[PDB]
């Protein structure tokens, strides 16, 4: 039936910044058109409808504009909190309802350097037959960030394992999760369990590191 | 034995809402369907429960023509056991149905550049329509258990939306009226010419 | 005011499985409801449609398998789901619909995971802070399915926590882990512990974390 394409597919932008999402449909239909914000786990809030209107208790920096076959959502003064995914939707009268496929929409802010952390797996996990070595890099911007495991200064590919947050909806900066996993016969081969990040906004590459058996 | 008002119920100035149909009694006359020659010529013709050609040659008790305008992609809905927001909250044909519908294209006629906000369905119902029933309220649909009473507001809704029919719009979205010839069958009174 | 929902989780393929959401503020018997899905990092996709009438509309991926009841009674919604295919895998959302006017109430959210592996409970495991702020934390290795919840204080420290994305190790298994900056004035006085549901295998866990 109808299709809606969203462009852009993804969107970085600076907070206060006048930001346009566009929606184009297949067809003309006349103003039969919804807007919904989709921050991270979370179901969708309807935002806009009759694809101008504005939905209640929604922050009217929100113009819900377009009409025909071409819309733009456009958020004016934008905030920290407005990170989040945004859909269109066919206000059909007839059932098969279709929405666009997207767009996310990334805050732009000041390089902020991580606070690194390390920690040492658990005796409890030892006992078990793996052991885990855990790397913390903790409210950063931008998302681009090296982190490189060393094991008696020698390096470890394949058994490490990063993780990302979703960027803050108060101060929008990231946090990172890598996880060295070794079983207690590799692990006991080596004493020194370091962890070296490289990032933009540090000058140079910080390790955290710690001592097998001490401390 | 005297013809059929059709062609005073398709050069009729204006349709009615479809949620709102008119409905023309037909008796005493004879069923003559090549006056329909000259229209928007009038494509989509089906029908249930009788056999074209044989109707020039059958007699029926009462006719009804009921008639109304609904865009072009819910006439699929004008035919026996349908749903859809038209089928259930506007106009019912009963799963027996005999009798023929006619749809023609009316976008010609019916689509004003500034928008035709004229016709109306009803968009909200508590329950299904009977078949061939009509419901003209514009009580206000009470969406949760605190009750209405007059005021649009959230979980009161009134139940009806324009059309809004506009020339640009792709086919499916044009305007169609449909007139539907409901065959009854007291004495006989509406026949074809083979029995005049 | 609220749309409440519950009743996914994991399942084998072919299996069958019924979802339903409950409904606060309005009748379902009055509105129409509808069930959208999104699969995991996909975008959003309809699923079915339920008049106030009772007249039901499917979207063809799911049509002859699912279908979307309700209950007057109980002023709530059902989703069957039958003959249960493994890419129907997503969240589903029920809603409430004012067909010209958008879908103004959602629901939260349930996890359908359709495959043939089996639950498995995680594990916890402390991550004592280094002995300005000093961050700990926990971890979680070695479950299934998604997803685990994770609090901190039992809903008391709420302020400077993450927690991470599961990542899907080699094994097949999931394992995540949650931390909290804290003032290293408060490491030997407070006490922390993160508390750990895992409502796929009933596996409620609690485990403290001290230098």
């Amino acid at each position: 039936a109808i299709q809606l394409t969203q462009s852009p597919s993804s969107l970085s932008a600076s907070v206060g910044d006048r930001v346009t999402i566009t929606c184009r449909a297949s067809q003309g239909i006349s103003s039969h058109l919804a807007w919904y914000q989709q921050k991270p786990g979370k179901a969708p809030k309807l935002l806009i409808f009759a694809a101008s209107t504005l939905q209640s208790g929604v922050p009217s920096r929100f113009s819900g504009s377009g009409s025909g076959t071409d819309f733009t959502l456009t958020i004016s003064s934008l905030q920290p909190e407005d990170f989040a995914t945004y859909y269109c939707q066919h206000l059909n009268s007839n059932p098969p309802i279709t929405f666009g496929q997207g767009t996310r929409l990334e805050i732009k802010r000041t390089v902020a350097a991580p606070s690194v952390f390390i920690f040492p797996p658990s005796d409890e996990q030892l006992k078990s037959g793996t052991a885990s070595v855990v790397c913390l890099l903790n409210n950063f911007y931008p998302r681009e960030a090296k982190v490189q495991w060393k094991v008696d200064n020698a390096l470890q590919s394949g058994n490490s394992q990063e993780s990302v947050t979703e960027q803050d909806s108060k101060d929008s900066t990231y946090s990172l999760s890598s996880t060295l996993t070794l079983s207690k016969a590799d692990y006991e081969k080596h004493k020194v369990y370091a962890c070296e990040v490289t990032h933009q906004g540090l000058s140079s590459p910080v390790t955290k590191s710690f001592n097998r058996g001490e401390c | 034995t005297n013809l059929c008002p059709f062609d005073e119920v398709f050069n009729a100035t204006r349709f009615a809402s479809v949620y709102a149909w008119n409905r023309k009694r037909i008796s005493n006359c004879v069923a003559d369907y090549s006056v329909l020659y000259n229209l928007a010529p009038f494509f989509t013709f089906k029908c249930y429960g009788v056999s074209p050609t044989k109707l020039n040659d059958l007699c029926f008790t009462n006719v009804y023509a009921d008639s109304f305008v609904i865009r072009g992609d819910e006439v699929r809905q004008i035919a026996p056991g349908q749903t859809g927001n038209i089928a259930d909250y506007n106009y019912k044909l009963p799963d027996d149905f005999t009798g023929c519908v006619i749809a023609w294209n009316s976008n010609k006629l019916d689509s004003k550049v500034s928008g035709n906000y004229n016709y109306l369905y009803r968009l909200f119902r508590k329950s299904n329509l009977k078949p061939f029933e009509r419901d003209i309220s514009t009580e206000i649909y009470q969406a949760g258990n605190k009750p209405c009473n007059g005021v649009a507001g959230f979980n009161c809704y009134f139940p009806l939306r324009s059309y809004s029919f506009r020339p640009t719009y792709g086919v499916g979205h044009q305007p169609y009226r449909v007139v539907v010839l409901s065959f009854e069958l007291a004495p006989a009174t509406v026949c074809g010419p083979k029995k005049s | 005011v609220q749309l409440v929902e519950s009743g996914g989780g994991l399942i084998q393929p072919g299996g069958s499985l019924r979802l339903s959401c409950a409904a606060s503020g309005f009748i379902v018997s009055r509105n129409y409801m509808n069930w959208v899905r999104q699969a995991p990092g996909k975008g959003l996709e309809w699923v079915a449609l339920i008049y106030s009438g009772g007249s039901t509309f499917y979207a063809d991926s799911v049509k002859g398998r699912f279908t979307i009841s309700r209950d007057n009674s109980k002023n709530t919604l059902y989703l069957q789901m039958n003959s249960l295919r493994a890419e129907d895998t997503a969240v589903y959302y029920c809603a409430r619909d004012l067909v010209v006017y958008g879908l103004d109430y959602w629901g939260q959210g349930t996890l359908v995971t359709v495959s043939s592996a089996s639950t498995k409970g995680p594990s916890v495991f402390p991550l004592a802070p280094s002995s300005g702020t000093a961050a700990l934390g926990c971890l979680v290795k070695d479950y299934f399915p998604e997803p685990v919840t994770v609090s901190w204080n039992s809903g008391a420290l709420t302020s400077g926590v993450h927690t991470f994305p599961a990542v899907l190790q080699s094994s097949g298994l999931y394992s995540l882990s949650s931390v909290v900056t804290v003032p290293s004035s408060s490491l030997g006085t407070q006490t922390y512990i993160c508390n750990v549901n895992h409502k796929p295998s009933n596996t409620k866990v609690d485990k403290r974390v001290e230098p």
